[PDB]
RNA sequence: AUCGAGAGGA
C-alpha cells in the first residue's frame, strides 16, 4: 500500500521488457489502476508523485509538511525548468509492440510500503484432517490443519439455491457423521449393541 | 512457493515440440501454430513480416496467458500456397535483414573512434 | 392415510421438470453411471456420468418416476417420459 | 447455534484473491497446492479406469495425481508412504481419491454471506501462482475487491452433489438476479472505459490491429468484415470489431435525452443481428442494468452464451485498451484559471448572502414560518446557501473540464467516481455535518478556541471554502476529521445492526417454500400467499414493459 | 406506464421483424377473425394452475389478468398491421413464443422464496450508509420490531 | 512502537465522535477501525 | 550500404552508443530491444557457499548481492551452459569458481570490494569472469563493511544464464527508444490544458527530422521507418558486442523455428 | 542496510559510486544533485537509489559482538 | 404536493394540491373531521392504521414504508420479496414483530425455535409440553443432518 | 451490379461534433431542391471544405471474407476520392411521394431525403458510398 | 521565562489563539490563485499563538504527506496501515531474540517528508521503498 | 482448555 490510503495486492509480475517504457528507458517498478483514484479522492498521492520526481531531479529534499503554503503550479514550474511536462505526464511506449501509447501516462517516484500480509502465510487447505474430541468436528486454524467453518449464513445461502443433498453431505458426511442405535420402547439410545 | 521455475520460460520440456501445427476448423487454407517456450519477441516480428507479404490473407499472434510462455500464430494464405512456406519466407527475410544491419553497424563502429 | 392416492387423469401438477427434479435425477443417474450399472443409451465419446445422464434425458429413457407431494397427504406420480424439459 | 447449524467441514480452502482478465467468468483460479491436498472420491468405471490408474502412477506429490485409494473392504491405501504405489492393479468398484482437476465444480464464497449470489459454484482451472483468481465480472455479486480480500472454496464429494452444484448453483444461472429483476454481473472497470474509448467514431482501428483483435475472439468464424473506410486506407470502426463479439440475431434499441435517428450526439444504441448501427457504449448499454445486453442475451439465447460473451468482450476491449493507454494525473484535477476565479466569485456571493441573512437575524425583523424555530429557519437557509454554492462551483468546474480529461471519461463510462468527487477535488469539498447539524459549539460559544465567542459564521461552523487540490486550512482539517469519524462509527455500528437484521429475517422465513399447488406455506401447513408474487412467476423473468393504454388522451388512444 | 412483467412482447416483435425480413409494401395475409380469435386462444393457452374446479379457474384468470391486459395492448388489430407489418406465420410464431416464455417464467415448485426475500432485503440494508422523518436502518428497526412507541410518528392530511 | 507507547483507552453519550476539546490534545484521526473504533485514540 | 536497414552513430563511448536506425519495421526494433535486455546470455554467480560469516549481514543478502555483481562475459561463447555440459555439478569448462575471504584486521572499518576477489578454476585461454571495475579509484563495487574482529569466507560458482531467468544476467541498463519526434503519424494524442506545444517539452531528436508544416494534409500512407536509439553498457560485455549479440540471438531463434519446421 | 548494487529499474551499477558521492559533497561542499550528475547518474530512477539510501550498516558495526 | 390526475380530455396532467403534515398521530379523531378526504389521508404509524382500518390497510402501509426505506437509498427490490415479509407478519392475527416476542412464539416445531434466541427456555417449556415436532422445518432437518425437504429433497424418487 | 443513385451536392455547413477526425456535413442538392442530405464524414482522410461541391453515388457491389486491395489488376470500384461501406437502419417517408433514407457506415451516419427514386436503396444489408472531388 | 505556557483543556476556554504568528502583524491586492484561501482573522486580543498547526495531529499522521489535500478517512486508513507496514524497528534487531521480526533488504527514506518527521526518526529509520509508480491500464490485471 | 489483546476485509 501507499502512504495515502491506497491499498493493493499483486495480480501479476511482468519482466522489465514487457512493461511500458519511457523515452529515457525508465520502466515503472509498479503499476496501479487509475479507476481507483476518483472514488477515493487522495490527491496527495499524485502530489507525492510530482514532488518526488522534482526532488529526485533537484538533489534536494521535498517538503510534504501539512498546512504549509506550497503551490502545485510552482512545483510544475520547477519540473518544467527541468525539461519535463509540468503536470508530470510522460509519453510512454507499449512494451510488447514498441508502439506509442495514445494516452500519455503519469508515472513518478512514490513512497510505497510492504505490509504484513503475505499470500503464503495466509493460504491453507484441509481435505481430511484432525478433529476436536468434544464435537468430532475439524480443529480450528491453518496451523492445526483445521477445517473452514460453514456458517449458518452460508447454510441459508445454500438453502436459497436448494441443493439439499449438497448441504446434507457438507453437514453430515464432511464434518461429523455418526451412526447410533436407538430403541423405540425407550425412545432413546439406551440400547447396547453386541455388533460382533 | 507456488511459483513456476524461471527456466520454464525459455526451456523446452519433455514431450514438448517447439512448433505444433493444427488446421483451422471451418476455415480454408488456415492453420494455427502453437509456438511453445517463446514470447511476444518472436511473434510480433513474424506477424509483421507476414503482413508485408501480399499472398497471405491472415496473420495474427495471440498470447493465451501472461503466466505461461506460449503464443498462437494463425496464418491463412492463397489457394495453392502452403502457409508453412509463407512462414519460412518471412523468417528468411527477417534473417537477411538482421545480417545486413549487423554488418552495416559493424562497419559504422569501425568508423567510430571513441 | 389409508390408500392415499391421486387418479392419473385430471392431475393438476405442472407437466414440467422443475430445476430441482432435473438436478436430482441427473445426479442419481450420474451416480448410477459411476456405479457401473447398465446404461440404456449409446454413448459417443463420453466418459463423464453427468453428460451421459443429460444425453439420456434428451433421449427420454430413464426408468424413474418423480413423486410430487401435496400437503394434504395425497401423492401424485409423474414418470420421466410424461415430464418434459424446456 | 455453532456445532449443529453450521459446522467446520472437510475439503475446505481459502486464499487471497486477484483478478485475471484472461480467465472465463465461470472458471476459478485454483492454485496447484490446494488441488494436491483436496481430493474428489471417484469410483472406477471402464470409461475412466485408464486415467484413474495413470493418476495413481503420478502420485500425490505431482498433480494430476491421487492421494488415497479405497478397497472394497475399505482399508485405506496411502499413496504417499506405501511400497505398492507402483504396482497397484485396481479392480472395478474400488475408489480413487483423485486430485482436484480442471473443469470440475466447486463452491466459491465470500465471507459476508448476504447473498445466495455469494455462494455460487465455479469451474476449476489450475494455475501456478498462489492467489485465487477470478473474473472481474464475478466480483459484483460478491462485492469483492483486490485489496487483499480472502475467499473460500468447497469441493463436492459425490456425483449427485456435483450435479446439484452444476445445475442449481452454476454461475451463468445466477446472472439473472431474483432481487431487482436485473442481471447482477456486468462489464466493469478497465473494460468499461476501454469500451467507451473504442466505440467513439473518432477512433478507427487499422488492418493489423483489426486482425489481432479479430483473432482474440474465441468462437470467431474467420470471415473478415468489410472495412468502414476504403478509399485512402482500409480503416475499421471499433463498433464493427466489437460487433464481431455480439451474437447473431440480437437486437437492442435505446433512446435517451435527444436521440434522433441521425443522432449527432451519438447517444442511444441500435443493434441488429449482432452488428451495432450507431451509438457509443457506456454503462447503461453494457452494465448490470435492466435492458442491458446481458439481460437480452441471457433471455434470448441462453446463459452459457452470455458467459462466453463476458469473456469475449473483456478480451477484445482489454487488448485495445492496452494498445491505447490510459492514466490519471494532477492535470486532470487542475481547473482553468478564470474558471477558478468564477468559482471563487460564486463562493464570495454565497458568503455575502449568508452575511446578509445573519444581519437580518440580528435586527429581529425576520418572520417566523409556522412550526419552525427562528434559529431553525436561519440554520436551514444558510445551509441551503452553502450547499447550492458548492454545487454551482462544481458545475462551473465540470463545464470547464474538457472531454479529454481522464476523470471525466471515467465518469462518462461509469467505471468509478461521480460529480461530487470532481467537485470536492477541484472546486470545494462542502460544509461539514455532524449528527445532522452544522459544527457544534464544543467550547463555550466557540467551535474552536481560535474563533471568537458567539460567532455563527460559515467558517466557524465548518464550511471548507478550499477544495482538496487547493489545500485545506487546519481548522477545516479538524472539522473534516470530525465528519470522517462519524462516517467510520456509522460503518462500525451499521454493519452489526444489519447483520442482526438479516439473521432475524432469514430465521423467520426459512420455511417459506412454494409447494406444488403453487401456494407458499410453512412447515405446519399455514398458507401465506396462495399464489407467490400474486402472479405465480419467478422474479428473474420479469422486465419493465410500458403499458401504452394507461398514458395518453382518449383521442390518441382511439387513433 | 412502466411496470415489471414477464415475456417482453416488444423484443419478440422486433425479433419477428428482423427474422422474417418483413416488407412494408405488401399487405398482410392475416385474417381479422384469426387475429382476434388467436389473441383469445393465446389467453386460453397461458396456465399457472390446472385444477378442474371453479375457484382455481377464477384464481388463474385473476392471476393472469394484468399480463392479459398487456397482451391486448401489445396485440391490437390496428397495431398488428399498421404499427408494424406482420404475416400469419410471424403472428403464430409470436403467439407460441409468448406462450413458451410465460410458461418458462412461472416459479418452479420447491423454491424457498422466504430465504431469498430475506437476503434480498438484507443486502441493500448493508449498503445503506450516510429531514425530520426517520430513515435508514433505524427506520427499518421501527418497521420490523412492533414499535408501541415510534421516534417519528407522523401523518399526512389530504 | 512509538504509537503503541502513546495510546488511550476509554471503557464503556457520544464517546467515539471527535470532540472539539480533542483539538491538539488528541490526534484527530489516528484511531483503530473495528468494534472499538474511536474509543481508543492516540496522543 | 548493404541493402536494407541503415545505421548512423551519433556518439560513441565504452559505456554508451547513440545511433539512428533507418529503413526498418518497428516490430523488429522492439523485439530486438527485448532480446537485448533478456535473451542474450551472460555469466554470473549462480551458487554461493559460506564457510564462515561474522558480518552483521545475513548470508542470503550477501548471496543476492554477489549474484548482482558484474563479471566479464565476452568469451561466453566458448563457455557452455552448465545444464548442457556433462559434469555432475560444475565443470571447469561449464562453470567458473571464485573464492572470497576477508578479515577486518584494521581497527578502522575494513570495507570489501569486488576487486578483492580471487579466481580458482582454469581460465583455459578465455577472457571470462574478470570482475569488471569502472571505479576511478579502481576499487570494486562495495559488498560489505567489516568491523575489527570480523571475517567472511565463501566460495561462488558462476554459470551462464539468461536475463529471463534472473535479472542478474543483464547486459544493458538503459535503452533509449524514440520515433515520431513531430508526431506526424499521430500515434499518440497529446494531453493539454491550453496548448500541447507550450506544455509538452520538445525532444532532442526533433532536430534531425524535417519539421512539419501546418496547412499540409495528414499523410495516411506514411509509416515509421526512421528511429532514434541509445544503448548503455553494464560493462560485462562491451556495447557493440551487446547489440550485435542481440541481433545474432534473434537470428538464432528464427533459425531454430526453421529447423523445427524442417524436422516436422 | 547497505548500498544497493543496482537500481531496480535502471539496472545500472551504483555500488562503486556511493563512497565517491559522499566524499564529493564533503570535500567540495557539493549539492547532492550536482554530485549525482557528476557521478554519471542522469536518470532519476537510478538517482533514487543513491539519494534516499540510508547506511544502516554503520550502526550495526558499532555493536561490539 | 405535485400530483398526476386525468384531465377532462383523458391524458394525465399535473395538479398542485395543498396537503398538511402533523407531528403526532391520534388517528381515530383525526379522520372524523370536516374539510378532509377520509379516503386520501395517510399516516406514518402503521399500528394505528391497523387498529383503525383493519389489517389489510396496515399491510399496505407497511409495504409502503419499507418501499420508502428501500427507495431512499435508490435501491429497488421486486415487490414479491417485501410483500412476503409483510404477509408473514399479517397472516396470523395482528402484527407480529420479527423478534423472539412474536415469530418464535409461533406453533412451529421446537427445534426451529431453539435455533433462534432463548434456546434453553424454549427447550424447557417444550419438554414440559411433550409437544411433538413435525420435523418438517429446514432447521430441524439441518440439526438432524438428514436431507431436508428442500426442493431437491421434496420429492421421493422411485423406479418404474 | 450497378449504381442505385447518383447526384451532385453542395455543402451548406460543416460541423465538428466534438470529434477531431470526423465532422458532420450538411449538403443540399443542386438543380432539384426536393432532395438533400447530412452525412458523418472523416475530414482527416478527406478535407470537406465549405463552398466545395462534391459528387455522390451509391453502388450495390464492386458473406465473403475480406481480401486486400491486391495488385490493383482488379479495377477500382471508383476513382473517387472517398468510399465507405455501410448498412441502412431505417427507411422513412417524410410526405406522400417523398422518401427519406437513413444509412449507417460502421457507426457513421448518413441521412438523405428525396422523392425521385422509389426503385432503389431497398431494405438490403449491402451498400457502398462513393464520393468524387 | 514565561515566553511559553502549558494549557489545560479547561483553561483553553478563557483564551484566544491565532494559528499563525503573522496574524499579529498589522494588516493593510494581488495574490497567487493557487495558494489556499485563508480567512482574514478579523479578530484581535489574541492571548496566545500555536507552535505550529502540524502539531495537532499525532505521530502516525505526521508520516502522511500532504494530508491536508486528502480525505480524512483515508488518512485514518493509512494511520492504521503504518503499523502493519514493514520496517527496521531498531538496530539491535540482530542481537535481540524477538518471537517474530521482519526487516527490509534496502530501506529508503521518503523523498517527500513532513517537517515533524525529523523528530519522528523516519528518515534515519525508514519503513518503505521509493518505487517508480505508474498509473495506467496495462493488461487489466 | 479458558480468558484476554491485536489485526484483516466491505
Ligand atoms: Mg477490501
Ligand atoms: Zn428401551
Ligand atoms: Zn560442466
Ligand atoms: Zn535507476
Amino acid at each position: 500500500a501507499s502512504r495515502h490510503g491506497q491499498k493493493g495486492t499483486i495480480g501479476i509480475t511482468y519482466r522489465r521488457e514487457d512493461m511500458p517504457f519511457t523515452a529515457e528507458g525508465i520502466v515503472p517498478d509498479l503499476i496501479i489502476n487509475p479507476h481507483a483514484i476518483p472514488s477515493r479522492m487522495t490527491v496527495a498521492h499524485l502530489i507525492e508523485c510530482l514532488l518526488s520526481k522534482v526532488a529526485a531531479l533537484s538533489g534536494n529534499e521535498g517538503d510534504a509538511s501539512p498546512f504549509t503554503d506550497i503551490t502545485v503550479e510552482g512545483i510544475s514550474k520547477l519540473l518544467r525548468e527541468h525539461g519535463y511536462q509540468s503536470r508530470g505526464f510522460e509519453v510512454m511506449y507499449n512494451g510488447h509492440t514498441g508502439k506509442k501509447l495514445m494516452a500519455q501516462i503519469f508515472f513518478g517516484p512514490t513512497y510505497y510500503q510492504r505490509l504484513r500480509h503475505m499470500v503464503d502465510d495466509k493460504i491453507h487447505a484441509r481435505a481430511r484432517g484432525p478433529m476436536q474430541v468434544l464435537t468430532r468436528q475439524p480443529v480450528e486454524g491453518r496451523s492445526r490443519d483445521g477445517g473452514l467453518r460453514f456458517g449458518e449464513m452460508e447454510r441459508d445461502c445454500m438453502i436459497a439455491h436448494g441443493a439439499a443433498s449438497f448441504l446434507k453431505e457438507r453437514l453430515m458426511e464432511a464434518s461429523d457423521a455418526f451412526r447410533v442405535h436407538i430403541c423405540g420402547i425407550c425412545g432413546l439410545m439406551t440400547v447396547i449393541a453386541k455388533l460382533n | 512457493m507456488n511459483a513456476p521455475d524461471r527456466f520454464e520460460l525459455f526451456l523446452l520440456g519433455e514431450g514438448e515440440s517447439k512448433l505444433k501445427i493444427d488446421p483451422d476448423t471451418k476455415a480454408p487454407n488456415a492453420v494455427v501454430i502453437t509456438f511453445e517456450k517463446e514470447d511476444h519477441t518472436l511473434g510480433n516480428l513474424i506477424r509483421a513480416e507476414l503482413l508485408n507479404d501480399r499472398k497471405v490473407l491472415f496473420a495474427a499472434y495471440k498470447v493465451e496467458h501472461p503466466f505461461f510462455a506460449r503464443f498462437k500464430l494463425r496464418i491463412q494464405t492463397t489457394e495453392g500456397y502452403d502457409p508453412k512456406d509463407a512462414l519460412k519466407n518471412a523468417c528468411n527475410s527477417i534473417i537477411n535483414k538482421l545480417g545486413a544491419l549487423k554488418t552495416n553497424f559493424e562497419t559504422e563502429w569501425n568508423l567510430q573512434t571513441l | 392415510l389409508k390408500e392415499k392416492a391421486i387418479p392419473k387423469d385430471q392431475r393438476a401438477t405442472t407437466p414440467y421438470m422443475t430445476k430441482y427434479e432435473r438436478a436430482r435425477i441427473l445426479g442419481t443417474r450420474a451416480l448410477q453411471i459411476s456405479m457401473n450399472a447398465p446404461v440404456f443409451v449409446d454413448l459417443e465419446g463420453e466418459t463423464d456420468p453427468l453428460r451421459i445422464a443429460m444425453k439420456e434425458l434428451a433421449e427420454k429413457k430413464i426408468p424413474l418416476v418423480i413423486r410430487r407431494y401435496l400437503p394434504d397427504g395425497s401423492f401424485e406420480d409423474w414418470s420421466v417420459e410424461e415430464l418434459i424439459v424446456d | 447455534r455453532g456445532n449443529l447449524m453450521g459446522k467446520r467441514v472437510d475439503f475446505s480452502a481459502r486464499t487471497v484473491i486477484s483478478g485475471d482478465p484472461n480467465l472465463e467468468l465461470d472458471q476459478v483460479g485454483v492454485p496447484k497446492s490446494i488441488a494436491k491436498t483436496l481430493t474428489y472420491p471417484e469410483v472406477v468405471t471402464p470409461y475412466n479406469i485408464d486415467r484413474l490408474t495413470q493418476l495413481v502412477r503420478n502420485g500425490p506429490n505431482e498433480h494430476p495425481g491421487a492421494k488415497y485409494v479405497i478397497r472394497d473392504s475399505g482399508d485405506r491405501i496411502d499413496l504417499r508412504y506405501s511400497k505398492r504405489a507402483g504396482d497397484i492393479q485396481l479392480q472395478y468398484g474400488w475408489k480413487v481419491e483423485r486430485h482436484i482437476m480442471d473443469n470440475d465444480p466447486v463452491l466459491f464464497n465470500r465471507q459476508p454471506s448476504l447473498h445466495k449470489m455469494s455462494m455460487m459454484a465455479h469451474r476449476v482451472k489450475v494455475i501456478p501462482y498462489s492467489t485465487f483468481r477470478l473474473n472481474l465480472s464475478v466480483t459484483s455479486p460478491y462485492n469483492a475487491d483486490f485489496d487483499g480480500d480472502e475467499m473460500n472454496l468447497h469441493v463436492p464429494q459425490s456425483e449427485e452433489t456435483r450435479a446439484e452444484l452444476s445445475q442449481l448453483c452454476a454461475v451463468p444461472l445466477q446472472i439473472v438476479s431474483p432481487q431487482s429483476n436485473k442481471p447482477c454481473m456486468g462489464i466493469v472497470q478497465d473494460t468499461l472505459c476501454g469500451i467507451r474509448k473504442l466505440t467513439l467514431r473518432d477512433t478507427f482501428i487499422e488492418l493489423d490491429q483489426v486482425l489481432n483483435m479479430l483473432y482474440w475472439v474465441p468462437d470467431w468464424d474467420g470471415v473478415i468484415p468489410t472495412p468502414a473506410i476504403i478509399k485512402p486506407k482500409p480503416l475499421w470502426s471499433g463498433k464493427q470489431i466489437l460487433s464481431v463479439a455480439i451474437p447473431n440475431g440480437i437486437h437492442l434499441q435505446r433512446f435517451d435525452e435527444g436521440t434522433t435517428l441521425l443522432s449527432p450526439k451519438d447517444n442511444g444504441m441500435l443493434i441488429i443481428d449482432g452488428q451495432i448501427i450507431f451509438g457509443v457504449v457506456e454503462k447503461k448499454t453494457v452494465g448490470s442494468s435492466n435492458g442491458g445486453l446481458i439481460h437480452v442475451v441471457t433471455r434470448e439465447k441462453g446463459p452459457q452464451v452470455c458467459a462466453k460473451l463476458f469473456g469475449n468482450i473483456q478480451k477484445v476491449v482489454n487488448f485495445w485498451l492496452l494498445h491505447n493507454g490510459f492514466s490519471t494525473g494532477i492535470g486532470d484535477t487542475i481547473a482553468d484559471g478564470p474558471t477558478m476565479r468564477e468559482i471563487t466569485e460564486t463562493i464570495a456571493e454565497a458568503k455575502k448572502k449568508v452575511l446578509d441573512v445573519t444581519k437580518e437575524a440580528q435586527a429581529n425583523l425576520l418572520t417566523a414560518k409556522h412550526g419552525m424555530t427562528l434559529r431553525e429557519s436561519f440554520e436551514d437557509n444558510v445551509v441551503r446557501f452553502l450547499n447550492e454554492a458548492r454545487d454551482k462551483a462544481g458545475r462551473l468546474a465540470e463545464v470547464n473540464l474538457k472531454d479529454l480529461n481522464n476523470v471525466k471519461q471515467m465518469v462518462m463510462a461509469g467505471s468509478k467516481g461521480s460529480f461530487i468527487n470532481i467537485a470536492q477535488m477541484s472546486a470545494c469539498v462542502g460544509q461539514q455535518s455532524v449528527e445532522g447539524k452544522r459544527i457544534a459549539f464544543g467550547f463555550v460559544d466557540r467551535t474552536l478556541p481560535h474563533f471568537s465567542k458567539d460567532d455563527y459564521s460559515p467558517e466557524s461552523k465548518g464550511f471548507v471554502e478550499n477544495s482538496y487540490l487547493r489545500g485545506l486550512t487546519p481548522q477545516e482539517f479538524f472539522f473534516h476529521a470530525m465528519g470522517g469519524r462519524e462516517g467510520l462509527i456509522d460503518t462500525a455500528v451499521k454493519t452489526a445492526e444489519t447483520g442482526y437484521i438479516q439473521r432475524r429475517l432469514v430465521k423467520a422465513l426459512e420455511d417459506i417454500m412454494v409447494h406444488y399447488d403453487n401456494t407458499t406455506r410453512n412447515s405446519l401447513g399455514n398458507v401465506i400467499q396462495f399464489i407467490y408474487g400474486e402472479d405465480g412467476m419467478d422474479a428473474a423473468h420479469i422486465e419493465k414493459q410500458s403499458l401504452d393504454t394507461i398514458g395518453g388522451s382518449d383521442a390518441a388512444f382511439e387513433k | 406506464a412502466n411496470w415489471p412483467l414477464p415475456v417482453n412482447i416488444r423484443r419478440i416483435i422486433q425479433n419477428a421483424q428482423q427474422t422474417f425480413h418483413i416488407d412494408h409494401t405488401k399487405p398482410s395475409d392475416l385474417t381479422i377473425k384469426d387475429i382476434v380469435l388467436g389473441v383469445k386462444d393465446l389467453q386460453e393457452n397461458l396456465l399457472v394452475l390446472r385444477g378442474k374446479n371453479e375457484i382455481i379457474q377464477n384464481a388463474q384468470r385473476d392471476a393472469v389478468t394484468l399480463f392479459c391486459c398487456l397482451l391486448r395492448s401489445r396485440l391490437a388489430t390496428r397495431r398488428v398491421l399498421q404499427e408494424y407489418r406482420l404475416t400469419k406465420q410471424a403472428f403464430d410464431w409470436v403467439l407460441s413464443n409468448i406462450e413458451a416464455q410465460f410458461l418458462r417464467s412461472v416459479v418452479h415448485p420447491g423454491e424457498m422464496v422466504g430465504v431469498l426475500a430475506a437476503q434480498s432485503i438484507g443486502e441493500p440494508a448493508t449498503q445503506m450508509t450516510l429531514k425530520k422523518v426517520t430513515s435508514g436502518v433505524p427506520r427499518l428497526k421501527e418497521i420490523l420490531n412492533v414499535a408501541k412507541n415510534m421516534k417519528t410518528p407522523s401523518l399526512t392530511v389530504y | 512502537t512509538l504509537s503503541h507507547l502513546r495510546r488511550t483507552n476509554t471503557p464503556i453519550a457520544k464517546p467515539r465522535q471527535l470532540h472539539n476539546t480533542h483539538w491538539g490534545l488528541v490526534c484527530p484521526a489516528e484511531t483503530p477501525e473495528g468494534q472499538a473504533c474511536g474509543l481508543v485514540k492516540n496522543l | 550500404s548493404e541493402e536494407g536497414p541503415q545505421v548512423k552513430i551519433r556518439e560513441a563511448s565504452k559505456d554508451n552508443v547513440d545511433f539512428i536506425l533507418s529503413n526498418v519495421d518497428l516490430a523488429m526494433a522492439n523485439s530486438l530491444r527485448r532480446v537485448m535486455i533478456a535473451e542474450i546470455p551472460t555469466l554470473a554467480i549462480d551458487s554461493v557457499e559460506v564457510e564462515t560469516n561474522t558480518t552483521v549481514l545475513a548470508d542470503e543478502f550477501i548471496a543476492h548481492r554477489l549474484g548482482l555483481i558484474p563479471l566479464q562475459s565476452m568469451d561466453i561463447e566458448q563457455l557452455e551452459y552448465s545444464r548442457d555440459c556433462f559434469c555432475e555439478d560444475h565443470c571447469d569448462k561449464c562453470s567458473v569458481v571464485l573464492t572470497l575471504q576477508a578479515f577486518g584486521e584494521s581497527e578502522s572499518t575494513t570495507n570489501v570490494y569486488s576487486k578483492d576477489l580471487v579466481i580458482v578454476s582454469n581460465l583455459m585461454g578465455r577472457n571470462i569472469g574478470h570482475p569488471i571495475i569502472q571505479d576511478k579509484e579502481g576499487n570494486g563495487v562495495l559488498i560489505c563493511k567489516l568491523r575489527k574482529g570480523q571475517e567472511l569466507k565463501l566460495t561462488c560458482v558462476a554459470k551462464k544464464g539468461i536475463a529471463k531467468e534472473h535479472a542478474k544476467w543483464g547486459p544493458a541498463a538503459a535503452i533509449e527508444f524514440e520515433y515520431d519526434p513531430w508526431n506526424k503519424l499521430k500515434h499518440t494524442d497529446y494531453w493539454y490544458e491550453q496548448d500541447s506545444a507550450k506544455e509538452w517539452p520538445q525532444s532532442k531528436n526533433c532536430e534531425y527530422e524535417d519539421p512539419p508544416n501546418e496547412g499540409d494534409p495528414f499523410d495516411y500512407k506514411a509509416q515509421a521507418d526512421t528511429f532514434y536509439m541509445n544503448v548503455e553498457s553494464v560493462g560485462s560485455i562491451p556495447v557493440d558486442q551487446v547489440v550485435v549479440r542481440g541481433i545474432d540471438t534473434l537470428q538464432k531463434k528464427v533459425a531454430s523455428i526453421l529447423l523445427a519446421l524442417t524436422q516436422m | 542496510m547497505i548500498v544497493p548494487v543496482r537500481c531496480f529499474s535502471c539496472g545500472k551499477v551504483v555500488g562503486d559510486k556511493w563512497e565517491s558521492y559522499l566524499n564529493l559533497l564533503q570535500e567540495d561542499e557539493l549539492d547532492e544533485g550536482t554530485a549525482l550528475s557528476r557521478l554519471g547518474l542522469k536518470r532519476y530512477c537510478c538517482r533514487r537509489m543513491i539519494l534516499t539510501h540510508v547506511d544502516l550498516i554503520e550502526k550495526f558495526l558499532r555493536y561490539n559482538p | 404536493y405535485d400530483r398526476k390526475v386525468p384531465s377532462p380530455t383523458g391524458e394525465y396532467v399535473k395538479e398542485p394540491e395543498w396537503v398538511l403534515e402533523t407531528d403526532g398521530v391520534n388517528l381515530s379523531e383525526v379522520m372524523t373531521v370536516p374539510g378532509i378526504d377520509p379516503t386520501r389521508i395517510y399516516t406514518n404509524s402503521f399500528i394505528d392504521i391497523m387498529e383503525v382500518l383493519g389489517i389489510e390497510a396496515g399491510r399496505a402501509a407497511l409495504y409502503k414504508e419499507v418501499y420508502n426505506v428501500i427507495a431512499s437509498d435508490g435501491s429497488y427490490v421486486n415487490y414479491r420479496h417485501m410483500a412476503l415479509l409483510v404477509d408473514v407478519m399479517t397472516t396470523q392475527g395482528g402484527l407480529t414483530s420479527v423478534t423472539r416476542h412474536g415469530f418464535n412464539r409461533s406453533n412451529t416445531g421446537a427445534l426451529m425455535r431453539c435455533s433462534f434466541e432463548e434456546t434453553v427456555e424454549i427447550l424447557f417449556e417444550a419438554g414440559a409440553s411433550a409437544e411433538l415436532d413435525d420435523c418438517r422445518g429446514v432447521s430441524e432437518n439441518v440439526i438432524l443432518g438428514q436431507m431436508a425437504p428442500i426442493g431437491t429433497g421434496a420429492f421421493d424418487v422411485m423406479i418404474d | 451490379s450497378n449504381t442505385l443513385f447518383d447526384d451532385i451536392f453542395q455543402v451548406s455547413e460543416v460541423d465538428p461534433g466534438r470529434y477531431n477526425k470526423v465532422c458532420r456535413i450538411e449538403a443540399a442538392s443542386t438543380t432539384q431542391d426536393q432532395c438533400k442530405l447530412t452525412l458523418d464524414i472523416n475530414v482527416e482522410l478527406f478535407p470537406v471544405a465549405a463552398q466545395d461541391s462534391l459528387t455522390v453515388t451509391i453502388a450495390s457491389s464492386l458473406t465473403r471474407s475480406w481480401r486486400p486491395p491486391q495488385a490493383g489488376d482488379r479495377s477500382l470500384a471508383d476513382d473517387y476520392d472517398y468510399v465507405m461501406y455501410g448498412t441502412a437502419y431505417k427507411f422513412e417517408e417524410v410526405s406522400k411521394d417523398l422518401i427519406a433514407v437513413y444509412y449507417s457506415f460502421g457507426g457513421l451516419l448518413m441521412r438523405l431525403e428525396g422523392n425521385y427514386r422509389n426503385l432503389n436503396n431497398l431494405k438490403q444489408e449491402n451498400a457502398y458510398l462513393l464520393i468524387r472531388r | 521565562e514565561g515566553l511559553v505556557e502549558y494549557i489545560d483543556a479547561e483553561e483553553e476556554e478563557s483564551i484566544l489563539i491565532a494559528m499563525q504568528p503573522e496574524d499579529l502583524e498589522p494588516a493593510e491586492l494581488d495574490v497567487d490563485p493557487a495558494k489556499r484561501i485563508r480567512v482574514s482573522h478579523h479578530a484581535t486580543t489574541f492571548t496566545h499563538c500555536e507552535i505550529h498547526p502540524s502539531m495537532i495531529l499525532g505521530v502516525a499522521a505526521s508520516i502522511i504527506p500532504f494530508p491536508d489535500h486528502n480525505q480524512s478517512p483515508r488518512n485514518t486508513y493509512q494511520s492504521a496501515m503504518g503499523k502493519q507496514a514493514m520496517g527496521v524497528f531498531l538496530t539491535n534487531y540482530n542481537v535481540r531474540m524477538d518471537t517474530m521480526a521482519n526487516i527490509l533488504y534496502y530501506p529508503q527514506k521518503p523523498l517527500g517528508t513532513t517537517r515533524a518527521m525529523e523528530y519522528l526518526k523516519f528518515r534515519e529509520l525508514p519503513a518503505g521503498q521509493n518505487a517508480i509508480v505508474a498509473i495506467a491500464c496495462y493488461s487489466g490485471y
